[PDB]
């Protein structure tokens, strides 16, 4: 069906944060998730603080009210929905995880940029290098974190 | 849909099944569950039977679907799933491999050996250096230091076994 957002401006909201980290932390790996795709597409994100934004950002444990509940600490991290009304768009990321600023445990912004990334539209890769792939890939420092062609392709082929 | 998936005996413990099977057919999509699944043949079982026909895993690939990539009908894939309401899920992160691509160590331990291992000792994932071990009873799986995932020489060789009460090593098999 070709799913992508028929709108230039979306907003998001930041509904809960983790305990594992500060407030702030929180806000500025999602905001430098939503930059990663700002910089390469057309997109421009706007935050909202109240209301239902067009991506709803939430962390939770187990069930948490939609038909797939996280599996505890270990195995799956986080989810998102293409992108469209509603649930779709929104990514719940697993609490039972360890949350970071940095790049021990499972880094906050890496898996925030992976999901926003369904959020906007995009499948899986099968290159490992690319920031689509399925499984979590820790980088040894974040400062040269470089979005991989693949991924430049397919958000560009959904907007341009 | 992020993942980090289980070493096979972490698959083999937090599975409630265990099973050689082949998928036989294309996915079935109930659009009430937003589930799809898959319709399968088994073949063998080596943990269960306290509850095969269908495996349901999840309808979307971001929300942790498994798609089946293989075109071969013949052959025997190693399942390892949860029952929920007496049905079998699995997802992107379950260990679905080939069976004939399991090394002969993973075979022997799906047969025989992960199950010792299972009620004491623990597979600690490893995402990042430095590592922190947390007990005695947890085997540190570095194989992440690599390229990564199930192709790695304590994925292949290797599993987590206790040598005395309450201190587990990585043996081979
Ligand atoms: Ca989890
Ligand atoms: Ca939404
Ligand atoms: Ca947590
Ligand atoms: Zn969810
Ligand atoms: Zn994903």
């Amino acid at each position: 069906g070709i799913p992508k957002w028929r709108k230039t401006h979306l907003t998001y909201r930041i509904v809960n944060y983790t305990p594992d980290l500060p407030k702030d932390a929180v806000d500025s790996a999602v905001e430098k998730a939503l930059k990663v795709w700002e910089e390469v597409t057309p997109l421009t994100f706007s935050r909202l603080y109240e209301g239902e934004a067009d991506i709803m950002i939430s962390f939770a444990v187990r069930e948490h009210g939609d038909f797939y509940p996280f599996d505890g600490p270990g195995n799956v991290l986080a989810h998102a929905y293409a992108p469209g009304p509603g649930i779709n768009g929104d990514a719940h990321f697993d609490d039972d995880e360890q949350w970071t600023k940095d790049t021990t445990g499972t880094n906050l912004f890496l898996v925030a940029a992976h999901e926003i990334g369904h959020s906007l539209g995009l499948f899986h890769s099968a290159n490992t290098e690319a920031l689509m792939y399925p499984l979590y890939h820790s980088l040894t420092d974040l400062t040269r974190f470089r979005l991989s062609q693949d991924d430049i392709n397919g958000i560009q082929s959904l907007y341009g | 849909c992020t993942c980090v998936p289980p070493h096979p005996q972490t698959a083999f413990c937090n599975s409630d099944l265990v099973i050689r099977a082949k998928f036989v057919g294309t996915p079935e999509v109930n659009q009430t569950t937003g589930y799809q699944r898959y319709e399968i043949k088994m073949t063998k079982m080596y943990k269960g039977f306290q509850a095969i026909r269908f495996v349901y895993t999840p309808a979307d690939e971001s929300v942790c679907g498994y798609f089946h990539r293989s075109h071969n009908r013949s052959e025997e894939f190693l399942i390892a799933g949860k029952l929920q309401d007496g049905l079998l899920h699995i997802t992107g992160c379950s260990f679905v491999a080939p069976w004939n691509s399991l090394s002969l160590a993973q075979r022997r331990g799906f047969t025989k050996t992960y199950t010792v291992g299972c009620e004491e000792c623990t597979v600690f994932s490893c995402l990042s250096i430095p590592c922190k071990l947390q007990s005695g009873t947890h085997c540190l799986w570095t194989d992440q230091l690599l390229n990564g995932s199930e192709k790695g020489f304590q994925s292949r060789h290797l599993a987590c076994l206790p040598r005395e009460p309450g201190l587990c090593t990585w043996q081979s098999l």
